[PDB]
């Protein structure tokens, strides 16, 4: 077998000249960062993973992990696929590791506190330690001051930091204040402190001169795993099991030597751990290493880097600069952003513009009509201020580019209207935009108007019942419609060129209340594919064709937290989404699942508004009493130099099998495929064929405790399960150009217990199909799925006995539909369940057809076949059945590490014997954990937690192991397995995912 | 937060791992036997795995097999007493808590020597099972003296990538060396316990026993038998 891609645990990263160098399972990875660019991916290890590196000035770089290190040049890592034959093997863990002064030895820490001088083939020339007892360590280094002068900084299970000087083994200092283990320990590059982490959550300042503890901080809510000093030693960056990298300021002082002061926190990796850091002090980026494999790149002066990132204004600093004008009780109610700056006005009606060029304000004019609770609208694209109030009036004012004169003003009032509560405005075309107003009584009518964008004159009035529970949030136009985000997750489409036209009604989209936002996506053929987003976090693609409309759910999710007030594609694809958690204004790419941008707002949050500028967002609000701007610029350096998976067990996986279907031409290349996870989402994705490189699309968040199963069924249907009865049944659609898009279609009844495991038989071309579940308290139940009611009927219910039931699966064999379990009790129990449910098996390859009676719930009949097998729980099951469905085999691999192959038989008359043909009892170190057929049954591969993948060849009925292969992916547990056209692409998953081929 | 964490509060029980000592002494029976007399709980703290050694061997037990029976569980922790325990707080390292245990003994060895120690686990895997396997070797220390040859050694590993080796490392000093999950050990856990039946012959700052298990194994794998363990 091949291996070729990995994403998984990536534990340290150095900057190195414009390179990052990369600890990535067992690799190296080597990338060009500013374009984040693989130059290439160099296996240092056969199979543990890069725990350190440093690079020496001339181009060696140093390397260990566990007991592994290896002396290797920059060079060939460049160039070269693997170089694992450098790799030596120390008798001891090795805690850390670095050059000599001269970069003539090495310095190898061990976890015993000893340090090994070796010479450049990693050959130890003499050892030092010190004397006492013995010392374990969790974390360590060596820093070099001098070619005479190094320290060893050694941090123990017990809680002490132990600085000692290695030629003399001499001991320096022993830092006592932590309260657990030491996690990591680091010295200033100016000799001048000691900073030292522990899972008591603290980081502690030390000084190294004195050995007195100078400073204790505490912001990081989980377990801290590695930090530094950067920027002259004036700053300490940690990064933690909380997926926060967060930034320290070092505060030296006359009175008390130095404190830290917590400066900045930045949530950069996925649930959970992050393990590497490094900072490029040049140019002020970080980047981290996680547990999700994903890389980070970091701007650390994301709000000072141009200078102008946040500015306020207080009522009395503009006063200041517009003159003592503003009224007892008047302030700002409404503001847009233009090319030159900010057009706002206040509660009287005060009209002001801040230039962004001269910083100034100024008072533009007052009209009082706008006393009256006014709200701000408008076209930023073409400086077009949109002000309404609640008494049916309309101000439109255009602006000069560069200038910001008025150039054009429109006024009017509409008679149609009594009391308004609610104006939306939209792009429509090159030449105009539409304008619509409401009010709340339920028989005035809903107005659109269509505005010149020259002059800001009525081109047409549209006026349209209002459908009865509507109230408009916001809007969108489409060809000649107009698509109206409603309350209660309503969207009514009108149409603007008959307002006799019933409205097409689109109701509960989604759980939610507020419509916040209908962006247009794409089209094909007949269809327009719309995202719609709801303030409570739900956001719902749905497809409008013209055939008369339908229209079809294609996706939805919702977001892990807070209000969602917007999302958009950018140009590279990628759904981007904004909103509120509480106080805090949030910018995050949903489709690689990361944070953009973070703002604390006005907790209430009255008063926001969000414009697009050329490389970034303005984020204008008011909080406490003040006028707010925050400048969201896009990132200096690429977000990510990987987007990484999980960073929790994944615990199953499925491709997306090949059809017959309409499956778009750009998934041509590579496999649409399905991860579930530990961490509760299902992560939907691709993987290119040749190069196993995997892109993300979504992270669906409808599972509320970790997964256990998903599958697909069918070229676009798939399952997934988790506990507490969550089973879900998906919809899969490939049609379009740039991702999939995926749908919950309904959820199982639920009667706590888990559902063990599923499987599915397809009831002929119905589309329809039976399900049996398993559960925890060893029930069983058969379902029938009924597609055109949508509905799951319960057929068929009973128990085993009272042990957790692990796997299930149906087969087919003549005209017999057979159920068989895997107790934990370690057999094979087998059920014939033909007689007692509604539909007839066709006798090859086994079709079921509907008799189409009423439903009854059947009880379940005692089972037809009990045969031990295993010694315990059975992990994986798996069957083949032959070319005439007489017998099928069956391979079980077993938490007594045994692997079983046993035949399920019928004869003439239709008797049930199974029989079991081989067991090896030693088929692995530890649990099986995955066990498939392939090619035709004559071939296994196994997957099992010692991280060995096994190949194995069945010859009559009796099994040989013929391959093994070890992978970086630990508590290897998921296995997928598809065919090229054999050849076979092998996705194994654990913690982390790696991509093989057989 | 499981089954078994409920089943300790109702019978009081200091945590759910109590169980896994039960449901492996449902098979093995160490437990079980009336000629059972000094047993040694290593890095015991809370003590769940001491109270059933309590409640096994005196509550559980006729007065006509109590005699010379003495349970003595250790950690650096210090442990809330219990009825028939005496609890040292002690290092398993350290000179005299060798001698120490012996004295409370009739330097007489002990019957069975069990461990459920683990620290928390980082979610690093490779340094998860290798810290494991430093707890197991630096127990297997005092094991080595105090445990009467042909006697139960009981400990917790981490059954993971490398448990291979802790097997083939523990070869020379064994019968018959079994690795046993209970039932309530949590399916989510690597958690597996090392169950080595007749303690057969051992040998004859500073080299330890992880250093001379590797200086003779070294490099090499085996596969220990299985057992699983409840009923």
């Amino acid at each position: 077998m091949k291996d070729l891609s990995h994403y998984g645990p990536a534990l340290c990263v150095k900057f190195y000249n414009d390179y990052v160098l990369a600890g990535y399972g067992p690799f190296i990875h080597v990338y060009d960062y500013h374009s984040a660019t693989l130059i290439n991916k160099c296996r240092l290890f056969h199979y543990n993973k890069v725990h350190g590196l440093s690079l020496s000035s001339e181009g060696k770089i140093l390397a260990y992990g566990a007991r592994s290190v290896t002396i290797v040049e920059l060079e060939d890592v460049l160039k070269k696929e693997s170089l694992v034959d450098f790799e030596r093997i120390n008798s001891d863990w090795i805690t850390g590791a670095t050059f000599s002064f001269d970069n003539l030895q090495i310095y190898l820490l061990t976890c015993y506190n000893k340090v090994l001088i070796c010479d450049l083939n990693c050959e130890v020339l003499f050892r030092k330690s010190l004397g006492g007892e013995r010392s374990i360590l969790y974390s360590g280094i060596i820093k070099v001051f001098g070619p005479d002068k190094v320290y060893v900084n050694a941090g123990t299970v017990m809680g002490g930091v132990i600085i000692w000087d290695l030629f003399s083994e001499t001991k320096i200092h022993n830092l006592l204040g932590h309260e657990g283990s030491i996690f990591y320990v680091n010295l200033s590059n100016n000799g001048r402190y000691v900073a030292s982490c522990s899972d008591d959550r603290s980081i502690r300042l030390w000084d190294l001169e004195t050995g007195k503890q100078l400073s204790v901080g505490w912001s990081h809510t989980a377990r801290i795993w590695n930090l530094m000093f950067f920027d002259n030693d004036s700053k300490l960056i940690s990064v933690s099991e909380d997926c926060t990298c967060r930034v320290w300021n070092i505060i030296e002082s006359r009175e008390n030597v130095a404190e830290l002061s917590i400066s900045n926190v930045y949530e950069v990796h996925l649930i959970k751990s992050i393990w590497g850091v490094d900072v490029k002090d040049d140019e002020m980026i970080a980047v981290t290493s996680g547990n999700d494999g994903r890389l980070k790149l970091i701007d650390l002066l994301q709000l000072k880097r141009h200078g102008d990132e946040e500015t306020s204004f207080s009522l009395d600093d503009i006063a200041k600069q517009c003159g003592d004008i503003f009224e007892k009780n008047e302030s700002i109610k409404g503001f847009q952003w233009f090319s030159f700056g900010v057009i706002a006005i206040t509660s009287l009606g005060k009209i002001l513009k801040y230039s962004d060029v001269t910083k100034q304000w100024k008072l533009l004019l007052t009209n009082e009509k706008f006393n009256s609770y006014p709200i701000t609208n408008g076209i930023q694209t073409q400086n077009i201020a949109v002000f309404s109030n609640n008494k049916s009036d309309i101000l439109l004012i255009k602006f000069s580019k560069d200038s910001a004169d008025i150039i054009e003003t429109e006024e009017f009032h509409l008679d149609e209207l009594s009391k308004t509560n609610n104006c939306l405005v939209t792009e429509y075309d090159d030449d105009s935009f539409l304008l619509t107003l409401q009010s709340p009584n339920p028989r005035e009518k809903f107005v659109c108007l269509e505005i010149s964008l020259q002059n800001l004159k009525i081109k047409s009035k549209h006026c349209f019942n209002k459908p009865e529970n509507f109230s408009s949030s916001c809007l969108t136009s489409f060809r000649n419609h107009i698509l109206v985000g409603s309350r209660f997750s309503t969207l009514v489409i009108y149409n603007l060129l008959d307002e006799s036209e019933e409205p097409f009604i689109i109701r509960r989209l989604s759980p939610g209340d507020t419509t916040t936002s209908i962006e247009f996506v794409e089209d094909k053929d007949n269809s327009a594919v719309f995202s719609v987003t709801n303030r409570d976090g739900y956001y719902v693609f749905i497809e409008l064709t013209k055939n008369r409309l339908s229209y079809k759910v294609l996706h939805s999710n919702k977001m892990m937290k807070g209000f969602l007030e917007g999302a958009f594609f950018n140009s590279k694809g990628e759904y981007i989404t904004y909103g509120f958690k509480s106080s805090l204004f949030y910018l995050y790419n949903e489709t690689n699942c990361y944070e953009l941008a973070s703002e604390v707002c006005g907790g209430s949050h009255r008063l926001w508004n969000l414009a697009k500028i050329t490389d970034g967002h303005v984020l204008m609000y008011i909080k406490a009493s003040r006028f707010h701007l925050r400048k969201i610029y896009n990132s200096i350096v690429p977000e990510t130099l990987e987007n990484g998976v999980h960073g929790r067990e994944i615990r199953d996986i499925s491709i997306c099998p090949v059809s017959n279907t309409n499956t778009n031409d750009n998934f041509k290349d590579g496999h649409i495929f399905c991860t579930a996870s530990e961490d509760t989402t299902i992560k939907l994705g691709y993987f290119n064929n040749r190069t196993g490189k995997v892109q993300n699309f979504w992270t669906q968040r409808k599972h509320v405790s970790g997964l256990q199963r998903c599958q697909f069924i069918n070229h676009k249907l798939m399952i997934s399960s988790s506990a507490r009865e969550e089973l879900f049944l998906w919809e899969l659609n490939d049609k379009y150009n740039k991702r999939p898009y995926m749908t919950i279609r309904q959820a199982l009844p639920v009667s706590d217990l888990r559902i063990m495991d599923f499987d599915v038989k397809f009831i002929s071309q119905s589309g329809d199909f039976l399900l049996v579940t398993v559960y925890s308290d060893s029930t069983i139940k058969i379902w029938h799925y009924r597609e055109n009611q949508n509905k799951f009927d319960l057929i068929m219910q009973g128990r085993y006995k009272t042990c957790c039931l692990f796997n299930v699966v149906f087969i087919a064999l003549k005209e017999e539909l057979l159920v068989v379990i895997s107790p934990t009790d370690g057999h094979l129990v087998v059920y014939n369940i033909t007689e007692y449910v509604p539909f007839s098996v066709d006798p090859i390859s086994g079709d079921l057809v509907d008799h189409k009676l009423d439903a009854t719930i059947s009880n379940l009949p005692a089972p037809v076949a009990q045969l031990p097998v295993h010694q315990s729980g059975v992990k994986s099951l798996d069957y083949v059945a032959n070319a005439t469905r007489t017998s099928a085999t069956i391979l079980t691999g077993g938490d007594d590490n045994g692997l079983g192959l046993s035949n399920l038989k019928l004869d003439d008359s239709n008797k049930v014997t199974l029989k079991t043909s081989d067991f090896i009892a030693a088929a692995a170190s530890s649990t099986i954990t995955s066990g498939m057929l392939i090619n035709g049954g004559k071939e296994v591969i196994t997957t099992s937690v010692d991280q060995v993948i096994r190949a194995w060849e069945i010859t009559a009925g009796k099994l040989s192991l013929v391959d093994k292969k070890r992978t970086t992916v630990a508590d290897t547990g998921s296995l997928e397995i598809i065919s090229n056209d054999s050849e076979k692409t092998l996705l194994i998953g654990g913690v982390g995912l790696s991509i093989w081929k057989k | 937060r499981d089954l078994y964490y409920r089943k300790a509060k109702e019978q009081g029980y200091r945590a759910r791992s109590a169980f896994k000592l039960l449901q492996l002494n449902d098979q093995f029976h160490f437990l079980d036997d009336p000629n059972l007399k000094r047993v040694v709980d290593l890095c015991a703290a809370p003590g769940s795995w001491s109270q059933v050694l309590s409640r096994k061997l005196f509550d559980e037990s006729p007065s006509s097999d109590k005699e010379d029976r003495k349970i003595v569980s250790v950690d650096l922790q210090p442990m809330s007493p219990i009825p028939h325990v005496t609890t040292l707080q002690a290092d398993i390292t350290h000179p005299k808590t060798l001698a120490r245990i012996l004295k409370l003994f009739g330097n007489e060895k002990a019957d069975f020597v069990c461990s459920d120690g683990a620290p928390d686990v980082t979610g690093l895997h490779d340094l998860d099972e290798y810290v494991q396997q430093q707890l197991i070797m630096s127990a297997l220390q005092l094991t080595a003296c105090i445990l009467k040859k042909g006697g139960t050694f009981v400990a917790k590993i981490f059954r993971g990538r490398d448990i291979d080796m802790l097997y083939s490392q523990l070869g020379y000093l064994f019968d018959k060396i079994v690795c046993a999950k209970p039932r309530s050990s949590r399916g989510t856990s690597l958690e597996a316990f090392i169950v080595c039946l007749g303690y057969n012959p051992p040998s004859n700052n500073k080299l330890c026993i992880s250093d001379k298990l590797s200086h003779w194994n070294e490099e090499e794998r085996n596969i220990a038998e299985f057992m699983a363990c409840g009923s």
